[PDB]
């Protein structure tokens, strides 16, 4: 058949977004965050109850036969009938292990089903409450694509990608919704992804050191890995261009002999 | 004649139909299905009889919450349907054998009219048909209700809510699929406004009908706006051949290889597949061992792309049961495409920027709405020469019921009376025969 | 390293603009402005006396503001800062003039008008009779009523902002007017761009109307037309004393009043429904020919960065800010284009490259040129936003970093070759790469235009294909989001001032916008828009003298 | 049939054509040649080479005074034109057995293109025909001279101009009789947009022929406005039939009877006629003398009344040998026939209103042109449903070069491209040859 | 005309729906109360987030 070659470039970067798209790549675990307490950062309901259904379970409603839609099968939370929720993060640009671009396109060739939405400051996933409370605690949390530090899920006032960090190396927030506690040097998230406070504050675990970001980074950086050291990228980039103009001006395979 | 490509032809159901049909079957210019659907679609007009009692009787008339005490009139059009479709026909119709037709639905709730041919060969658009329905209408009600001559203005008021002040059929009871000239946010864009909620009603909410009926309207609109002519028609035939008709069996394929997948398995599915048919060939081996692809032949590589843009829509739409997922399907479809095989998107980028408003539009406060409400008239959603709307549809008949703004909310009448014929309904089968009925005059 | 951004990004910041790392949380919230500090007094004054205690203005709801440090905004080529709320079309004055004084121009063509009264109407043309109908507009245009006390007329204090002036490219005719109401192209332009003016125009004569500004306010800018219809045919039939019939009136009607019209906009279909005269119809070579740097400086990336700053605070400030969006608006998206000079420092950046590699105008547009320049424009100045994290902080969006990158590289692309088309080219190869580079860009579909744009650059399709000076904000790709516009209108200026060329899109305007008698003087925009933003701008439209003083 | 009228028909020269011809033979519905006009107007494109290659030399792309310096191609248009023509039609060409006409005007300075109808039956407008021709003499003319890649957007400009961003053809070298949809003043109001001078000018300054054409043209939008819809379709044809075609002689007869005479003398004549033929019966004699006279026929006395307008106008017109007395003679043609009988004017006053639109657009200072430009298609002149417009044809065909509108300043194209066309050239002739090859259908 | 002009009606019953049967937000009197506080500071143009 054919194998996916997922990005271009031979630099430390181009191999982190290879891996990073690769769904056959095992990212590597770093902490143990409990389900409660990765459904309590997100706030969307309280551990415990039973989850909300915005429509009724797909056995219970009757469909037309449709074989073309009915050959496809469905999340867990599909059939259950559970409501749409969100998980959002924010990925500072010093050296996050995870980055807008790098987090929509591995979300969009690992998970089954989910809304993937890339933004300078946020990067936003929506899917069905039990799907996606069971991926993020699986992939997005307790995996390098985390790092306590220079990531922190927030859903509004979403600030602090592009600026500098604090005396802590960490990321400015606006509702402090996670912080750094020194006598333990854990991190510790007081509120929730949208700003409401916790019952009890929930440690999410030791940032990771800045000799390991640098080499599991996806950005490139003149003080990291630039772009000037991989040419290849550059020059997929400008034939993609090239592509698209000659595409643009006269779809033709005579106009194409000049890519 | 002039396309010497071939292509297989297969139903709803991935079962073959015919081999070796010629690319130009499927074309607007020939296939007389597409042709017959154009003209009916401009003739059709759609009546809600219990409206027009409902805004007559509490005074409705105006549009949104107006109200105009005094103009009050009690009739029971709902009852007396026959009749007033008797009328309507009897003025309509231009000699003996026109195809004149008014017929009841849902219990004279509603009425489905089809003006004669003959009334629009003489017209230079497709507004006669409106105007001339709602005048049928008029003089049926004042003629069957014996009404005051000061009471045909709340009459018209009622069939056409504020047409001489605002430009279009607001308030009023009748409608039709196409808006009105109006609204075209460019020229040759009459076909194109047609919403996503229209064509998944009209379909019943069959996936790859709406994906057939989205298609056609589409690229016959691209045909209509000059842009599918001379170099371009062999892309646009070749994509609505692809992308709406699964020529090669393409669509039902890719969905069958990644039913449990997700958007990447279906970029490495297209990516083979189109390697294997040798589509696309190895320009170079770069320094890294990134393989960088040229096409063979651009516009098959472009109907491959759009045939797999379609089918990971489907099979993420149907993963999640949400319509909400398109966006962002296209976008990352052609995202990860790109840069995994270094060609061009599935409309050199079109597409991909269509998805990116899109997303903008359908999770922000600046607009849009649901993407049932989209269209190929809109302005987020015009960009691309009908390789995003199909996708569109296809979700939007996927969806379990998690928007609002759902077809059977915004698209009632429109559909329970363009479901009636079968033409519109299941445009697949029809076209499909329409190609095989011209099969040999090419 | 010496970088034009630095000096700003020293006054801005009390760190290193080197430094990684600094502290939050420390400034006392919105106190730390001296700008929220006012609107809180004027909002408690304000609801006290006028609102009779229904609140307007709460800080203590919604974000904590202020949780970082609010920084000032330079203004390029400009030595005095301004907060960021100053900047604000509604704050500033100066951005509110610069949109009427755009509104509120209608140039029309006396030349068929002249020819009908000779010929057709049997009275003789001279230049004592033009200066006669020049007195006759400049009474009648305000809110005048010739000879007739009985008439109702607006207050004269009211409209000291309507002008009617002439200008021609007859030398002989010209010199022969009277100068009190003359747009003098010799003084007013270098002598040969004034040539190239005069070519261009020919030998005719043309009359610019600035309707009083309180016209476009209380009315849409489909009224300036109909207004300066109107007051020209009143001043026609009133000036030259004609005893022919009134068909032959109707005529002349038409000869002078509809013949020879010129608009600053076009008028808008579908959901952007809009009149003549408004900010969505008009094309970047209109307002490239709009401001009037070609006049007085000889810098192309100067020239090409007034009209950036121009359009940015139309385009997207204006126009999109409000007209289409409304609310606070998009302010910092234009300011980060005109407000430090990292802008300038990006395509002083690419003009050296160029005329080390290329020459000034050395090339015929290839796209390996294209490539080339844009690459390396956007490779420098995303590095240049990697090395300085103070950089990075000023330009805290994607959006405010992606479109100041790609107008640098347009602009180089543009003093390369020449053609804008190319410019926009190398505008969306960077916009791409900046995506790749960073992994990042602006807002959500935001680069809905940047994806489509590699395609429809050089596209030759009805609905796709433009120059550059020809496309606007009712280019269906362009018709939504911000942040490009008004880089597209300083890209399609670079591709001229790279040529040297005394216009872009039309000799007329150009002439028009070189009045001095405009308030808002398109010479600078940028001192203009630094002057507002200090409460120093003189605005008209103002009905101070039909209000009470209390 | 529904309706019992018979109409003798009579030519250009008061001569007997046919006797008790139906009718509907006339009627736009039925007769081919009113279809077939209709159709030629919706496919005909004209080209203008020498505009095309002036503006590239100079670089005046843009409209009104626009000029970009450095885009300028040197091309030579009008020299090859044939090269063009055939590279054009090629492009344009769907079939063998297909229209496609493209023929070369003034020795090569102008293109008279016609679309086939095959790229018009599958769409759902008129705008196909220019948008195609655009984008073929775009394909034409940059593979027969190599442009650039990079000034396909000039060649473009100088074809279409400022398209995308003003959303018509402005500063554009490509024109047809008909406007963009988006700009019309109502629903259905493409057909009423040729202006007076282009009548005149393709009939060749042929008062009857000219007449006809107008009268053909308003009454055929009519119908499809939805106002000749029921009840009103018999008023519309009558119309039609008695002031464009000459039905019964009466026109020509009313200008005999009143070569010497005033409108006084013409309403005199046409109330003689109209009391003779049984058309208007006295109501009741009054004690100050003055019997009243009301319609035994309403419809029959409404084109009566019409007929003796487009007379009255031609009288006076003729005796002045100017086209500036239209407004005037149509207002008080209709209040004099109002205050000498007590019978209603032509149009039941819309005839007198559009006279007073007349007159205070081309004769004050806020007018605007002359009556050479008047259309159905404009807010000043749109209030009579087709018969206010056919006099003012007569008056223009009347007019001794006085006026600075004249159909030769503008009007010098569309004559010259369209009156090689027989059934536009005379309309008149070929209308009535084409009812009598429909008479004994019905 | 100014007041005209400036002057745009909006029903507040499809959005609080919304809120109720998709995103499972409750809305109470209360909550209206607040929300009238927020937009009278908001349109006028104030901040309420970023
Ligand atoms: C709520 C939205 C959704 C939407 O349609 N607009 C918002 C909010 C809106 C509001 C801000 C209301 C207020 O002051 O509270 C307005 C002013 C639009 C309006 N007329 O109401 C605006 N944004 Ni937005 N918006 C901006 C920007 C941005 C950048 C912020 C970069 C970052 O630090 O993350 C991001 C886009 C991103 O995804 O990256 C952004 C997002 C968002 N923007 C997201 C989410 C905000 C969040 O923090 O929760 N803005 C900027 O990049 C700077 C210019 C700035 C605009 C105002 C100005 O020019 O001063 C403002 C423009
Ligand atoms: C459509 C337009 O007419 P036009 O096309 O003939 O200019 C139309 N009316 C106009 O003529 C224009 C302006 C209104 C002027 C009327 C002033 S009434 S006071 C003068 C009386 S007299 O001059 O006739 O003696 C309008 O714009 O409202
Ligand atoms: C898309 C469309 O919105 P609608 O869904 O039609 O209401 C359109 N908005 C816009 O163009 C928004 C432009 C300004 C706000 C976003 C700037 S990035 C409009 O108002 O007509
Ligand atoms: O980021 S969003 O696309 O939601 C709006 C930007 S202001």
């Amino acid at each position: 058949a054919y194998t996916p070659q997922f990005y271009p470039g031979a630099t430390k970067v181009a191999e982190n977004r290879r891996n990073h798209l690769n769904p056959n790549y095992e990212l590597e675990k770093l902490r143990e965050i409990p389900d409660e307490d990765v459904v309590k950062i997100m706030g969307h309901r309280q551990p415990g109850e039973d989850y909300k259904t915005v429509h009724p379970p797909l056995e219970e409603m009757d469909f037309v036969e449709d074989y073309a839609r009915d050959l496809v099968e469905p999340l867990n939370g599909a059939k259950e009938g559970h409501r749409v929720r969100y998980i959002q993060f924010a990925d500072s640009m010093y050296f996050a292990p995870a980055q807008p671009y790098d987090r929509s396109r591995s979300y969009m060739s690992r998970l089954r089903g989910v809304d993937a939405g890339t933004l300078s400051g946020r990067q936003v996933v929506e899917c069905r409450e039990s799907d996606l409370e069971e991926f993020s605690k699986n992939i997005l949390m307790d995996t390098e694509l985390f790092d306590p530090a220079t990531s922190g899920m927030r859903g509004a006032t979403v600030h602090g990608h592009s600026l500098r960090l604090d005396e802590n190396g960490m990321m400015f927030d606006a509702l402090q919704r996670c912080v750094f506690d020194e006598k333990t040097g854990h991190v510790m998230y007081v509120k929730d992804q949208v700003g409401k406070p916790l019952d009890a504050p929930v440690d999410v675990g030791e940032p990771i050191p800045e000799a390991k970001l640098r080499e599991i980074t996806t950005i490139y950086r003149n003080d990291g890995v630039a772009m000037r050291a991989d040419p290849d990228v550059i020059e997929v980039v400008k034939r993609i261009h090239r592509a698209r103009t000659l595409g643009g001006y006269i779809p033709t395979n005579e106009t194409f002999k000049g890519l | 004649v002039k396309y010497e490509d071939k292509i297989s032809l297969y139903d709803a159901k991935g079962n073959l139909v015919a081999e070796n049909v010629p690319l130009e079957a499927i074309s607007p210019l020939y296939n007389p299905t597409i042709k017959s659907m154009v003209k009916n679609i401009k003739r059709t007009v759609a009546v809600n009889l219990a409206g027009i009692e409902g805004t007559l009787a509490a005074g409705k008339i105006g549009g949104k919450g107006c109200q105009v005490p005094g103009r009050t009139l009690d009739i029971s059009a709902v009852s007396n349907a026959q009749a007033i479709a008797d009328e309507v026909e009897k003025i309509l119709k231009v000699s003996e054998d026109d195809d004149t037709a008014v017929k009841i639905i849902n219990g004279g709730k509603q009425l489905a009219v089809q003006v004669p041919t003959a009334r629009l060969e003489v017209a230079a658009e497709y507004s006669v048909s409106m105007l001339s329905t709602a005048m049928a209408l008029k003089e049926a009600l004042i003629k069957t209700f014996n009404i005051d001559m000061f009471d045909g203005s709340t009459v018209h008021a009622a069939i056409v809510g504020n047409y001489p002040q605002v430009m279009d059929y607001a308030g009023g009871n009748i409608a039709s699929l196409l808006g009105a000239p109006s609204m075209m946010e460019g020229l040759g864009y009459a076909l194109r406004n047609i919403p996503v909620n229209h064509a998944v009603a009209t379909t019943k909410k069959n996936m790859m009908n709406a994906i057939a009926f989205s298609s056609v309207m589409e690229q016959t609109a691209t045909f209509e706006m000059g842009d599918a002519v001379g170099s371009f028609e062999r892309q646009h035939l070749l994509g609505l051949a692809y992308q709406g008709l699964n020529a090669d069996n393409l669509v039902i394929d890719f969905i069958k290889a990644n039913a449990k997948g997700t958007v990447g398995s279906v970029v490495e599915t297209v990516i083979d597949r189109a390697i294997a048919d040798g589509v696309i060939v190895v320009d170079k081996t770069m320094s890294s061992g990134f393989n960088m692809y040229k096409p063979a032949d651009v516009n098959k590589w472009n109907a491959y792309a759009a045939a797999g843009l379609v089918a990971a829509v489907a099979v993420s739409c149907g993963a999640a049961r949400a319509a909400q997922n398109v966006a962002s399907v296209i976008l990352y479809f052609n995202d990860i495409l790109e840069y995994e095989t270094g060609l061009p998107g599935v409309d050199y980028g079109r597409s991909m920027g269509t998805a990116v408003g899109f997303s903008f539009f359908s999770h922000s406060i600046y607009g849009g709405g649901g993407p049932g409400i989209f269209n190929g008239n809109h302005v987020v959603t015009r960009h691309s020469k009908g390789f995003a709307i199909p996708p569109v549809c296809a979700a939007m008949c996927a969806d379990a019921g998690t928007q609002m703004f759902s077809p059977e909310h915004t698209s009632g009448l429109v559909g329970s009376v363009y479901s009636a014929f079968d033409e519109f309904r299941e445009p697949m089968k029809y076209v499909i025969e329409g190609a095989l009925s011209i099969k040999d005059q090419f | 390293e010496k970088r034009l951004f630095l000096k700003a990004l020293k006054e801005k910041f009390e760190e290193d603009p080197k430094e990684k790392y600094t502290k939050f949380y420390t400034f006392g919230g919105w106190e730390q402005s001296a700008r929220k500090r006012e609107f809180v007094e004027a909002n408690e004054k304000i609801v006290s006396e006028k609102r009779q205690g229904i609140p307007l203005y709460n800080p203590d709801i919604g974000v904590p503001l202020g949780q970082r440090k609010l920084m000032p905004y330079k203004l390029s080529n400009t030595d005095d800062y301004c907060e960021g709320d100053d900047l604000h079309f509604l704050n500033n004055a100066a951005i509110q003039q610069l949109w009427d004084d755009i509104r509120r121009t209608v140039i029309v063509g006396m030349d068929t008008a002249h020819s009908v009264l000779e010929k057709r109407l049997g009275v003789e043309v001279t230049p004592e009779t033009i200066n006669e109908y020049m007195h006759t507009i400049n009474h009648s245009l305000p809110g005048g009523a010739v000879v007739q006390e009985h008439m109702v007329e607006v207050h004269p204090s009211l409209a000291w902002d309507c002008y009617a002036r002439i200008f021609t490219g007859d030398d002989e005719l010209a010199d022969e007017l009277d100068s009190r109401f003359l747009i003098d192209i010799n003084k007013l332009f270098p002598e040969e761009q004034a040539e190239t003016l005069k070519a261009a125009i020919g030998k005719k004569t043309y009359q610019v109307s600035r309707v009083p500004s309180l016209v476009g306010r209380v009315c849409d800018g489909g009224t300036i037309s109909r207004w300066s219809a109107m007051q020209i045919g009143m001043s026609f039939i009133t000036a030259y004393k004609l005893c022919a019939g009134e068909a032959a009136t109707a005529d002349f009607s038409y000869a002078s009043k509809h013949a020879d019209v010129i608009q600053m906009g076009n008028a808008l279909p579908g959901r952007r429904a809009r009149g003549p005269n408004e900010p969505g119809g008009i094309r970047f070579g209109i307002l490239s020919d709009v401001v009037q740097t070609t006049r007085v400086s000889e810098d192309p990336v100067e020239q090409s960065l007034e009209v950036v700053a121009t359009g940015a605070a139309l385009y997207d400030q204006i126009w999109l800010g409000a007209y289409m969006s409304g609310g606070i608006g998009f302010t910092q998206y234009a300011t980060a284009s005109y407000t430090d000079d990292i802008l300038d420092d990006f395509s002083y950046y690419a003009l050296d490259y160029v005329e080390k590699k290329y020459g000034r105008m050395g090339t015929k547009a290839t796209m390996d040129v294209v490539e080339d320049v844009a690459g390396e424009v956007t490779l420098y100045a995303l590095e240049q936003y990697d090395d300085y994290p103070a950089l990075l902080e000023d330009h805290f969006g994607g959006s405010q970093r992606a479109a100041v990158a790609a107008a640098a590289s347009g602009i180089g692309v543009c003093m390369a070759t020449g053609n804008s088309n190319a410019g926009v080219n190398g505008w969306y190869l960077s916009q791409i790469l900046h995506k790749e580079y960073h992994s990042r860009l602006g807002f959500y579909g935001y680069d809905l235009q940047d994806q489509c744009g590699a395609s429809n650059s050089l596209a030759i399709r009805n609905d796709e294909a433009a120059p550059l000076e020809l496309r606007g904000p009712n280019y269906p790709n362009y018709a939504m989001n911000v942040g490009h516009q008004g880089e597209y209108a300083g890209i399609a200026q670079a591709a001229h001032s790279a040529r040297g060329d005394a216009f872009a899109l039309n000799p007329l305007v150009k002439v028009a916008f070189a009045d001095p008698m405009l308030v808002f003087d398109f010479s600078k925009p940028r001192k203009e828009i630094a002057r507002g933003a200090l409460r120093e701008f003189e605005a008209a439209g103002e009905r101070d003298v039909i209000l009470p003083a209390k």
